């Protein structure tokens, strides 16, 4: 019960959110013969709904007075799957790309005409930096300690 | 120079009409003026202040006075709830009679505005509570943009 | 000179050359009556003096203007009469 | 006695006119 | 085929094929792991 | 000498050049130095006249992209058919159009998208669409959907053909310089075959196929159990059944005894009350006398042999005392100028798509047309926003002919020399006419606000006040309603029913069309029609006029047509190219569009468009308050916008959503232009320098070194996000509107 | 010692039907500039002033309204046709100005006895700051 807020499982306003979503789904439902692929589709639909609702209730998340959950970014460490878990995994993957951007803009710098290697990438070159970027921490930590990182201009 | 703007040479010798809207927006820039010094630029600084406080006081006691002749603030005061503030009365010509039916709010006699810039609590809280007091503090502030 | 063939440009004459022309305007004489014209000279012989003009213009045009706005009557105007309708009260209660 | 009807005239037409036309003169001057 | 291959490696057409496969695996993924609000593995 | 003069593989097909970026030109071709170089590539790509200044290659390239586009047209015509035979509910729509929303599109059931595949009837969950596909099916006949599916291959099949031409006239056998020069022969088989002779085969095809077909479904016959339209082709006698004259063959054509074939082509007009639309047989007597018309009006031009005309010698024999030398030199001109005949055709198509938008609206030509609000609502502003385009790129290009094709050393025109002389007194009574018609038109609007705010409804100018009636146009209405009376007596009905009467078409509860009042307001919005549209036609034919040269820069020609501006001397010189008229007309032709688009809308919507009871009364979905409420900007503002906007607003959760999302990027992209349009390069480009720094210090600037965008890119980009917001605004907001509520 | 030729009023203008484009009010309160060339040959040309007119061969005068104009017609004579072309300013009292070649020889080509007029022995970037300059009607650019 984090600053008010009641965990998403625990609450009647998720439920309440919930039997309206599944009233409607009913309501379009109803002008269809079951065994018809508009049926099957709502049907699905109506499944996928409850499947929602029922990983919400039981991932941890508090919902608000509103029935809606809230994501808790202080570092709590019951909600670190919220921000801080995603948060390092989005910051792998754009040192990843960073790093393999800045790795082809490094390799083709010293070439008669580096531009016609911006316009037209050379794909082999590419292929073979795009995995360096796997363990771009060690080589992006490696690279400020030994002043490599920065250019002094 | 011989022709307007005065302050400029370069833009009084303009043939064309950019000269008048040119000698408005460089007019309280003293530093870009023609055989300006440092203590002739200062000595324009502070009597344009002495001005800009001259207004600032004859604007209040515009408000106080406007407030005191045609407000309601000794009405206001007896009951500050469900009681709406007058601003200054409305004459136009312009308006049709149900713009004079619809603008006559308060204890009015006529088409008047409500205050909405919050003078009438100002006021009654610091200890004003009769016209009078209005009037008094408008003729002050009068006497003060003078001095 | 200017008015030879193909030519249009002449030192000695230079409104010919730039086009200093009277398009419109006629020398002739005044076609209004003498009578006419001696009753509109003495009549208005006063507004000549065009700074005096200027001022008897503007404070006749003021006092015109304040004489008929302030003396006006009530029932021309309709901001000059009041209301003549009970107040209506506002959606909070006056407040 | 009614100052609206004397003062907002002269501060809407009478005063702008003047000062206008004061302007105006003092503008297309040739000094 | 060494110049159609150099037109497949221009900046539009190799923008295409890889926002195309990154488009479709984040599609797949949408499919197969739906409704994703959270980090629930660890 | 009218032969077909082709050479014979002029161009190799490799892939060297498409290995290279801009080859067509040698200062693109040389390699990117900055980023600016990319957008260049993108600018100049289809500028064939810069590339080279042979005016062979030239042609051919458009010939050949005139085929490249064909070919686009037909495989996005082969798509419709597809989504119309499979992905759709034709057939349900088939048995009950007045009840069944058409739809062709479905979204696949991904990241919760699948709320957008609304009940729209017959069975089906799917986007609503808006285009008349449906309509245009009944009307040709089309019952099933294995006809949807051969017309989409079909369509495939042409779209090949048209590549595979493309490829063929210019790279094995390509026309030369004199086989585009023949313009007689060209006009001549443009009038006699492309056009006469479609619209002699289309009506065949409605005479045979779409009037037995369209009578069996207006009779209530089941659309499965119609015959199918080759059984009416082999079988005289089933054709013969509904339409007596069948029987007696060709024979009364060929004798003159057409009075004989008086049952399948009449000259009824009005509309069909069973459907809604135009008669089927008056089309087919329409294309048929359309077919004669262009057959007999295609043999005009000379060619081979000695007869005909010649249009030189037309143009020449034109010429008057005011004009001097007259129409002599137009020819050489039109014959040798690209960007002229550009400008023309733009300027004569968008005029035709407009005139088409009117004459659809008045006259619906399909079944279940008029019923249709959302298909009426959407063509309307279609064409619409179509000739405006097409109206604006014409002044564009005859400003590209003024800048390059025009000289008067050769190729000199008397007409666009005298045109030319006096410019300044058209573009200074163009201007007077655009003051005055802004404010007898605009300020009646603000002096009708000023009298509603001040409480004085009696000094408008409204019906019940000061009234401004349009006694000429009411005039004219009345002499339409009136003309099968005397003026036209072979015509049972009128051509409209927009004109006047006691007569009313309403299909399944829905009002198809009315006689549509004219008042005041009709009044103060055509004058605010004027106005813009000569607000533009200002603007445009002042870039026209002044791309050459003015009093301010005499050598603007040398500068180009395309071009920044001139520095800030003689007080500034910005946006004095006929490009930059154009990026300012095209914010002009949007605002005239716009206006005349809601002018459509509400007036429709509250004087034509609503429901008929039982009993015999019509309610409008407006109620009719177009009369006292659009006289005033605050009535457009609550009564229009505000009013009709709660059906954008409050779609979020339902199947129209998408429209509130298009709403709000819409809003956003035309936001998003004010930064482009108000911003100028230099302070991007010292903000790009700090940037760049930035990258310089981790080792991560590129080659390319970044630039701020161009002037006149940025001024393009601003424009170009502008009417995209501004109109997609429009888009979402008419189109939920209308389908919520029709 | 070059010197400069002096202006023939009575100098046959180029064939042209008139113009919206020409003089006004500025040619006769203030100057107007005039344009005098030699044409080989009778040919058709464009005015600057928009429209096209016939040059009659010989000597050739045109008035104009601005300098920039005459500067423009002049530089498409030499580029197109080929002719040798001067203009003058002609004031409300008459006076005559020889304008455009101010020795004889084009501005392009170096030629000996021209005078330097604002010319700054140092590079742009060491011009004085703007407060050094302050309450003195020096500018930096002018030092
Ligand atoms: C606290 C008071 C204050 C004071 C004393 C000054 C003082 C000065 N400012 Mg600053 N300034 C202020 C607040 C102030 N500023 C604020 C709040 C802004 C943001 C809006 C600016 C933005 C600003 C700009 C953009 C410029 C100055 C410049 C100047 C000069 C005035 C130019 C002029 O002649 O009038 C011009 C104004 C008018 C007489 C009318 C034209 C515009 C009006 C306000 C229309 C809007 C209605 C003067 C040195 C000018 C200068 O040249 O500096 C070197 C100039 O370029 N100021
Ligand atoms: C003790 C005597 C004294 C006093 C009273 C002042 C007072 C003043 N001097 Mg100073 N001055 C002094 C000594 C003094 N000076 C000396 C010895 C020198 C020479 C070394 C100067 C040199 C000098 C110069 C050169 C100038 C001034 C200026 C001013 C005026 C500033 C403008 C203004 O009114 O501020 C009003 C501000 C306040 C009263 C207080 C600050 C307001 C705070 C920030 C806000 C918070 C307050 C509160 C919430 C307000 C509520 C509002 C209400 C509606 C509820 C002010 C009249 C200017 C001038 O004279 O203009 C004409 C100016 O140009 N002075
Ligand atoms: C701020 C000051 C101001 C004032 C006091 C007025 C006053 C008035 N307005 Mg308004 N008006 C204003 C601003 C103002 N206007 C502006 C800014 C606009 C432009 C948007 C208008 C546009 C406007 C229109 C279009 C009309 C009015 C008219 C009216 C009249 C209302 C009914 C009536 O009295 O008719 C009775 C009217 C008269 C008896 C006129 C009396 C005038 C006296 C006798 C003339 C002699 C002096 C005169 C004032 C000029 C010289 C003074 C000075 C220039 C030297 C009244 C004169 C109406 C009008 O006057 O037409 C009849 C009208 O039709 N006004
Ligand atoms: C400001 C940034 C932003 C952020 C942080 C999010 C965040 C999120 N979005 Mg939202 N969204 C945004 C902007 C943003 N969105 C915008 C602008 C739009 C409109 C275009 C949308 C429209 C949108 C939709 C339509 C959906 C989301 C959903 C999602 C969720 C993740 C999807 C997924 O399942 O990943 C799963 C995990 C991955 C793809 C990780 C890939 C890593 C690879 C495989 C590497 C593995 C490493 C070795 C997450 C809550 C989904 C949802 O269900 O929300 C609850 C979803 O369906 N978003
Ligand atoms: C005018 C242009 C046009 C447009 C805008 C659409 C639009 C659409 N089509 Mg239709 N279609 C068209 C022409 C067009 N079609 C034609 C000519 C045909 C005949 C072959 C079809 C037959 C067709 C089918 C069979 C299907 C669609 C589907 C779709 C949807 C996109 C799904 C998809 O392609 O993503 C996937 C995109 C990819 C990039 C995958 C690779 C495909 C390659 C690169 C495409 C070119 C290969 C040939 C969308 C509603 C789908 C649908 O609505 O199902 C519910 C679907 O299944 N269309
Ligand atoms: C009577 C035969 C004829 C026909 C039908 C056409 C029809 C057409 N021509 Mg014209 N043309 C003709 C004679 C003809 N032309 C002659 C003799 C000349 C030389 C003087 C030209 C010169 C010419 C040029 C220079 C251009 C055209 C273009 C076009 C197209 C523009 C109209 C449009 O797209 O509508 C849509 C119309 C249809 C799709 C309806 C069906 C028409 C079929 C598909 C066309 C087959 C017609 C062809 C002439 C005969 C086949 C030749 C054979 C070897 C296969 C259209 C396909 C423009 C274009 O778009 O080119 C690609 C173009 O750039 N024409
Ligand atoms: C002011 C009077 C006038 C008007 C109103 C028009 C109006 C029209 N003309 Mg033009 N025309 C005129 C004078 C005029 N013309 C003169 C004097 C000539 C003789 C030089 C021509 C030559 C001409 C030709 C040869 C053709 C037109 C066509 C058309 C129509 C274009 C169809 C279109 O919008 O594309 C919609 C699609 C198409 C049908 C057109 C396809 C594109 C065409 C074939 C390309 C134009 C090429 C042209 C020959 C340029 C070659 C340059 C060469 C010297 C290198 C348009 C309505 C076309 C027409 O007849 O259409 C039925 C057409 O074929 N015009
Ligand atoms: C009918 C056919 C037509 C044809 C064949 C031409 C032909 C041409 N035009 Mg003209 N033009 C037309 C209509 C036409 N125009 C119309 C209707 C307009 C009014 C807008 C113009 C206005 C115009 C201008 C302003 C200019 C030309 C110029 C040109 C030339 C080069 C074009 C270029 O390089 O662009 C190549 C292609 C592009 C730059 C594509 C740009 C992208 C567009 C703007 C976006 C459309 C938005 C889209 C619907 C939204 C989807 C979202 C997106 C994510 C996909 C060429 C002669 C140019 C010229 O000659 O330069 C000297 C030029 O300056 N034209
Ligand atoms: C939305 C406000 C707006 C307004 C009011 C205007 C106004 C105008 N535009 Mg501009 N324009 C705008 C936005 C606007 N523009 C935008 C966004 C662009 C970018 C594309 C342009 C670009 C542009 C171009 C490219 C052109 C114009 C032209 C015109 C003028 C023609 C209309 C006319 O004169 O009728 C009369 C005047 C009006 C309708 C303005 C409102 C006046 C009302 C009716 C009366 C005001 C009452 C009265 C004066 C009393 C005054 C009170 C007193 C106290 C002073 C006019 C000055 C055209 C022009 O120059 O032709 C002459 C032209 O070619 N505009
Ligand atoms: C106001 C607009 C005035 C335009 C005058 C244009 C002009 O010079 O007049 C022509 C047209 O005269 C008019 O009747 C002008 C009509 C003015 C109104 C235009 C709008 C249409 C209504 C002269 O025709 P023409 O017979 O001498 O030769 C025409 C052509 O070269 C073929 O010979």
């Amino acid at each position: 019960d984090i600053a008010g807020l009641t965990p998403c499982k625990e609450s009647k306003q998720f439920a309440k959110r919930e039997k309206q979503a599944l009233k409607k789904l009913q309501a379009s439902l109803k002008l269809y013969a079951d065994d018809s692929a508009p049926a099957l589709a709502i049907k699905a639909t109506m499944e996928k709904t409850k499947k929602r609702f029922d990983n919400y209730g039981k991932y941890g998340l508090l919902c608000g007075s509103d029935g809606l959950p809230h994501l808790i970014v202080s570092g709590d460490q019951r909600h670190w799957g919220e921000f801080i878990t995603p948060g390092i995994l989005f910051l792998y993957i754009a040192g990843w790309i960073g790093w393999v951007g800045r790795s082809y803009l490094i390799a083709i710098r010293d070439e008669k005409k580096p531009t016609q290697k911006e316009i037209i990438i050379d794909v082999p070159l590419a292929s073979s930096l795009l995995f360096r970027g796997f363990s771009w921490p060690v080589a992006a930590y490696r690279e400020l300690l030994n002043g490599e990182l920065v250019d002094n201009n | 120079a011989l022709r307007f703007p005065r302050f400029s040479q370069g833009l009084a010798q303009d043939p064309t009409t950019r000269r008048i809207w040119f000698g408005i927006a460089t007019a309280h820039d003293f530093e870009s003026h023609d055989d300006i010094t440092e203590e002739r630029l200062y000595q324009n600084i502070f009597a344009s202040h002495f001005g800009q406080l001259a207004i600032i006081f004859l604007w209040t006691s515009g408000n106080l006075f406007h407030v005191a002749w045609q407000g309601n603030f000794e009405s206001w005061v007896q009951d500050p709830l469900h009681v709406r503030p007058i601003a200054h009365a409305i004459w136009d010509p312009h308006f049709g009679q149900p713009a004079v039916e619809a603008f006559t709010r308060g204890g009015a006699l006529g088409p008047v505005n409500i205050a909405y810039s919050g003078v009438y609590q100002w006021w009654y809280t610091i200890g004003l509570r009769t016209n009078e007091d209005l009037y008094t503090g408008a003729l002050f502030l009068l006497f003060l943009s003078v001095i | 000179k200017y008015g030879d063939k193909s030519v249009y440009f002449d030192l000695e004459d230079i409104a010919n050359t730039t086009g200093q022309w009277d398009v419109y305007g006629s020398d002739a004489p005044s076609p209004y009556n003498s009578l006419q014209s001696k009753f509109f000279e003495t009549f208005a012989a006063p507004f000549t003096k065009r700074g005096l003009l200027l001022k008897f213009l503007i404070l006749g045009g003021g006092s015109l203007l304040t004489y008929v706005s302030a003396n006006a009557p009530q029932d021309v105007l309709p901001i000059t009469r009041g209301p003549q309708q009970p107040p209506k009260l506002g959606p909070r209660g006056k407040i | 006695m009614n100052f609206p009807s004397i003062f907002v005239p002269l501060v809407g037409l009478v005063f702008p006119a003047i000062a206008m036309a004061s302007l105006f003169l003092y503008v297309q001057k040739n000094k | 085929m060494r110049d159609f291959k150099t037109y497949l490696s221009v900046a539009p057409v190799l923008s295409t094929l890889w926002f195309g496969s990154l488009a479709g695996l984040l599609i797949e993924i949408n499919r197969f792991f739906p409704d994703a609000l959270t980090f629930p593995f660890f | 000498e009218v032969k077909i003069l082709v050479d014979r593989d002029p161009v190799k097909t490799s892939f060297e050049a498409w290995a290279k970026p801009g080859h067509f030109s040698r200062t693109i071709a040389k390699g990117p130095e900055t980023t600016t170089w990319i957008w260049n590539l993108h600018a100049d790509a289809h500028d064939f006249d810069s590339h080279t200044s042979d005016l062979e290659e030239i042609s051919r390239k458009i010939f050949s992209a005139h085929f490249g586009q064909l070919s686009i047209i037909f495989l996005w015509l082969s798509g419709m058919y597809f989504h119309g035979a499979r992905f759709s509910n034709y057939e349900a729509w088939l048995s009950d159009p007045t009840h069944i929303g058409p739809s062709a599109q479905v979204v696949w059931p991904i990241v919760g998208q699948e709320i957008l595949n609304g009940d729209v009837g017959g069975g089906f969950r799917g986007i609503q669409i808006t285009s008349g596909f449906f309509q245009i099916w009944r009307a040709s006949g089309i019952t099933s959907e294995l006809q949807l599916y051969c017309t989409a291959i079909g369509a495939l099949v042409f779209a090949a053909l048209m590549l595979f031409a493309g490829w063929f006239h210019y790279h094995k056998a390509a026309p030369k310089l004199a086989w585009f020069q023949d313009v007689e022969s060209m006009l001549n088989h443009h009038l006699a075959g492309l056009l006469g002779l479609g619209s002699l085969s289309w009506a065949g095809h409605q005479i045979h196929v779409s009037l037995p077909i369209n009578q069996f479904l207006n009779a209530g016959v089941d659309p499965k159990e119609i015959p199918l339209p080759h059984e009416l082709i082999l079988n005289r006698d089933l054709l013969a059944q509904l339409y007596p004259s069948f029987a007696e063959g060709a024979t009364p054509f060929f004798t003159l005894n057409w009075s004989k074939y008086a049952d399948f082509l009449t000259f009824r007009g009005g509309l069909d009350p069973v459907t809604g639309g135009l008669w089927l047989t008056d089309t087919a007597h329409h294309h048929l006398a359309i077919a004669i018309l262009f057959l007999i009006a295609g043999h005009m031009y000379r060619t081979n042999w000695g007869i005909g005309h010649g249009l030189k010698d037309i143009l020449e024999a034109h010429k008057g005392p005011f004009t001097g030398q007259g129409h002599k030199g137009l020819y050489e001109i039109l014959t040798t100028s690209w960007h002229a005949q550009l400008a023309l055709n733009l300027a004569m198509l968008g005029s035709l798509t407009i005139v088409v938008a009117h004459h659809m609206y008045a006259m619906p030509p399909y079944p279940y047309l008029a019923t249709d609000y959302g298909t009426q609502l959407s063509l309307f502003t279609h064409h619409m926003w179509i000739g405006g385009f097409l109206i604006v790129g014409a002044a564009a290009h005859a400003a590209i002919f003024m800048v390059r094709d025009y000289d008067p050393t050769t190729r000199y025109n008397d007409l666009l020399d005298r045109v030319l002389r006096h410019r300044d007194a058209i573009i200074s009574h163009l201007n007077w006419a655009c003051i005055f018609l802004g404010f007898h038109s605009f300020g009646l609007y603000i002096h009708n606000d000023t009298m509603s705010a001040l409480g004085r409804p009696q000094d408008m100018f409204s019906d019940t006040a000061i009234q401004l009636q349009p006694v000429f146009a009411q005039w004219i209405q009345n002499t339409h309603a009136l003309a099968p009376s005397a003026t036209a007596p072979g015509a049972t009905a009128s051509t409209s029913l927009t004109w006047g009467g006691s007569d009313l078409v309403a299909v399944g509860g829905k009002v198809a069309l009315l006689p549509i009042p004219l008042g005041t307001a009709d009044f103060l919005v055509h004058h605010i029609h004027a106005f813009t549209i000569h607000v533009t036609v200002l603007i445009l034919l002042k870039g026209v006029l002044f791309a050459r040269s003015s009093r301010l820069i005499p050598d603007k020609a040398n500068l180009g047509f395309r071009f920044p501006c001139d520095g800030p001397g003689r007080g500034g010189t910005c946006q004095v190219s006929a490009w930059d008229h154009v990026f300012l007309g095209l914010f002009w032709m949007y605002n005239s569009i716009s206006v005349v688009i809601f002018h459509f809308s509400w007036k429709m919507q509250s004087d034509v468009w609503g429901s008929i009871s039982d009993q015999g009364v019509v309610t409008h979905i407006t109620g009719g308050n177009f009369a006292q409420s659009s006289i005033t900007i605050n009535g457009w503002l609550r009564d229009f916008l505000w009013a009709q906007a709660s059906q954008v607003i409050q779609s979020y959760g339902s199947s129209l959503s998408a429209y509130g999302l298009f709403f709000l990027g819409a809003h956003f992209v035309w936001a998003f232009s004010l930064m482009f349009l108000f911003s100028g390069r230099g302070y991007w480009q010292e903000l790009i320098e700090s940037i760049v720094w930035a990258h310089n210090k981790l080792k991560v600037a590129p080659a390319t070194q970044p630039r701020a965008l161009s002037i006149v890119q940025g001024r393009a980009v601003g424009v170009t996000h502008y009417l995209l917001g501004g109109i997609a605004t429009t888009w979402a907001f008419f189109l939920a509107r209308i389908i919520a509520v029709g | 010692g070059f010197t400069p030729p002096e202006l023939d009023p009575n100098t046959p203008s180029p064939i042209f039907a008139g113009s919206t484009g020409g003089l006004l009010r500025k040619a006769q309160v203030e100057e107007f500039y005039v344009i005098t060339w030699e044409s080989p040959k009778e040919q058709i040309f464009e005015m600057p002033t928009g429209g096209a007119a016939i040059m009659r061969e010989g000597p050739n005068l045109l008035k104009l309204a601005r300098k920039e104009q005459c500067l423009a017609l002049g530089t498409r004579l030499r580029s197109k046709y080929k002719i040798k072309y001067q203009f003058y300013r002609v004031f409300p009292s008459g006076e005559v100005q020889y304008l455009h070649p101010k020795d004889g020889v084009y501005p392009e080509k170096v030629n000996p006895g021209r005078q330097g007029v604002g010319l700054n022995m140092r590079s742009i970037g060491k011009n004085v700051s703007p407060i050094e300059v302050k309450f003195t009607g020096k500018q930096p650019y002018d030092l």
